[PDB]
């Protein structure tokens, strides 16, 4: 059994997820630089609406490390719908076996934590 | 995507103290937000970077009885001994790479404060504005709170409804309220009664300045 | 102290274009980011623009991009924001804002006090100036009728003036046109040795009106 080892984020608009280059990638203390790249993968729940007609809820997104989870068979960067690449700094275009996915049975999820930069470059960047 | 959400209003009573909350939206429940204060007619005034620790860093000059704190997506700014100068429209701002974000802001009110009485005075059309063929008359009411006023005007003593132009009460640097009304005539109009009354009533009360011819 | 003074509001047509400026001091300019911020009437704070301690970097709110740009005069202490093919919605009050130095963080430490910017058809109207005559104290005042758009400043004397004064807020008229009054409140004794004199200044259309208050 299988899951992210992260917390969902809701998408609050019509559009897609979108991350500055270079963001995007949950934050994990105990985590190597080499890991952080991966994909998000979009989940949608349908329950009927105040009109009583079937509807779709926000969607929701799903972190998996790189080569891991539903779609690890698709290269990072594959364009493919419901799925958005992200990749931090330095990390490894190489498939995160080790790390693998989230047994719900042994763990809980991690909540879902972004990096919070600066508006513009500033200080030492 | 990275959103604030502020509740429209708070209300506490005066001396009291009140716990004003913003969220953020989901993955940024590790984010810093700052607060900022915007009186009435004015523009805003930082406060205070709210940490996702619950620790926070006031501005210079902020009183000790401003504070901040945090729980999971949530920022909390409190108010003790809540004064007058307190209610303002509070708004939370925070930041990412290339974006600024505002919550939609807290209006902050502050019940129990003291009742005061309206100042009236009212002036007739100066000489210079009749021989331009146009007559105002001026009502200006200030000092008073809480800041609802009714405005009736009298042509000797017949209510005028017709020409009135009155403002809604906003308050001043004293912490009360001032209003004003004007009621146009023709120069005719202003010479051919005995008087004009302007009468301001308040909290019950009502006061009655005239002028005349 | 920090000070920013934000100038060049006032009404434009729909379509056309506006530069507002932000002249800063108390500080050194150069060492600070600096942003635009707006807020349209009875609305909410809106981030609008963002530019480096330098001008060589720079960020736009989505709602303004491809509009309006953000520059910054350094010998100056100066920012600008050119505004271009303006609509009604961007009708609000502009706020110069100072990036916080924290080298991790993007809060703003000061603002401005904003400069009204009008996106209408509505020309520009510069008031009529008429005298409140006065009837221990006595209360005497200034007229200030049938002006667009807000704001108007009064002082008394050319400033030697300002205890007693007090101007009283606007009333917006079914015509569409502003008018306000300024009461200052003087020793009865003064009246006839000392001379009053309201100056009222209306920005947008360029007119300053001086106007002698003397008893009835
Ligand atoms: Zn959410």
């Amino acid at each position: 059994n299988t899951a992210s080892w992260f917390t969902a984020l809701t998408q609050h608009g019509k559009e897609d997820l979108k991350f500055p280059r270079g963001q995007g990638v949950p934050i994990n203390t105990n985590s190597s630089p080499d890991d952080q790249i991966g994909y998000y993968r979009r989940a949608t729940r349908r329950i009927r609406g105040g009109d009583g007609k079937m509807k779709d809820l926000s969607p929701r997104w799903y972190f998996y490390y790189l080569g891991t989870g539903p779609e690890a068979g698709l290269p990072y960067g594959a364009n493919k719908d419901g799925i958005i690449w992200v990749a931090t700094e330095g990390a490894l275009n190489t498939p995160k076996d080790h790390i693998g996915t989230r047994n719900p049975a042994n763990n809980a999820a991690i909540v879902l934590q972004l990096p919070q930069g600066t508006t513009l470059p500033k200080g030492f960047y | 995507q990275l959103v604030l959400t502020q509740s429209p209003s708070a209300s506490a009573s005066l001396g009291a103290s009140v716990k004003l909350t913003c969220t953020l939206s989901s993955g940024h429940s590790n984010y810093a937000i700052a607060w900022h204060q915007q009186q009435p007619e004015k523009g805003p005034r930082y406060l205070m970077k709210v940490n996702s620790d619950g620790s926070h860093t006031k501005g210079d000059g902020i009183p000790d009885r401003f504070s901040g704190s945090s729980s999971g997506a949530e920022r909390y700014l409190t108010i003790s001994s809540l004064q007058s100068e307190d209610e303002a429209d509070y708004y939370c701002q925070t930041w990412g790479t290339g974006i600024q974000v505002f919550g939609g802001g807290t209006k902050l009110t502050v019940l129990g404060q003291p009742k005061a009485a309206p100042s009236v005075t009212l002036f007739p059309p100066s000489s210079e504005e009749l021989q331009a063929n146009k007559a105002t008359l001026v009502c200006l009411i200030s000092d008073f709170y809480p800041g609802a006023v009714t405005v009736a005007w009298k042509a000797d003593s017949s209510p005028v409804k017709a020409g009135v132009e009155t403002t809604t009460p906003s308050k001043q640097s004293n912490n009360k309220y001032a209003a004003s009304s004007y009621l146009s005539l023709t120069p005719e109009q202003w010479k051919s009664h005995r008087s004009y009354s302007c009468q301001v009533t308040h909290e019950g009360s009502t006061v009655e300045k005239t002028v005349a011819p | 102290q920090v000070q920013l003074v934000e100038s060049g509001g006032g009404v434009v047509q729909p379509g056309r274009s506006l530069r507002l400026s932000c002249a800063a001091s108390g500080f050194t300019f150069s060492s600070y980011i600096m942003h635009w911020v707006r807020q349209a009437p009875g609305k909410g704070l809106e981030w609008v623009a963002v530019i480096s301690y330098d001008g060589s970097n720079e960020a736009y709110a989505d709602s303004v991009k491809g509009r309006f740009t953000i520059s910054r005069d350094n010998s100056k202490n100066t920012l600008y924001l050119q505004m271009s093919s303006l609509r009604a919605e961007d009708t609000g009050v502009y706020y110069c804002a100072r990036e916080t130095g924290d080298y991790s963080s993007s809060w703003y430490d000061s603002w401005g006090r904003g400069t009204l910017v009008t996106v209408s058809s509505a020309s520009t109207k510069g008031p009529s100036v008429f005298p409140l005559a006065p009837s221990g104290t006595a209360a005497l005042g200034c007229l200030v009728k049938d002006y667009f758009p807000e704001p108007v400043t009064v002082s008394w004397n050319s400033g030697a003036l300002t205890s007693g004064v007090h101007t009283f807020p606007a009333v917006l008229q079914s015509s569409g046109l502003y008018s306000l009054s300024s009461v200052v409140t003087v020793p009865s004794s003064s009246l006839g040795t000392q001379t009053y004199i309201c100056n009222v200044n209306h920005k947008p259309s360029n007119t300053k009106v001086d106007k002698r208050v003397e008893p009835k």
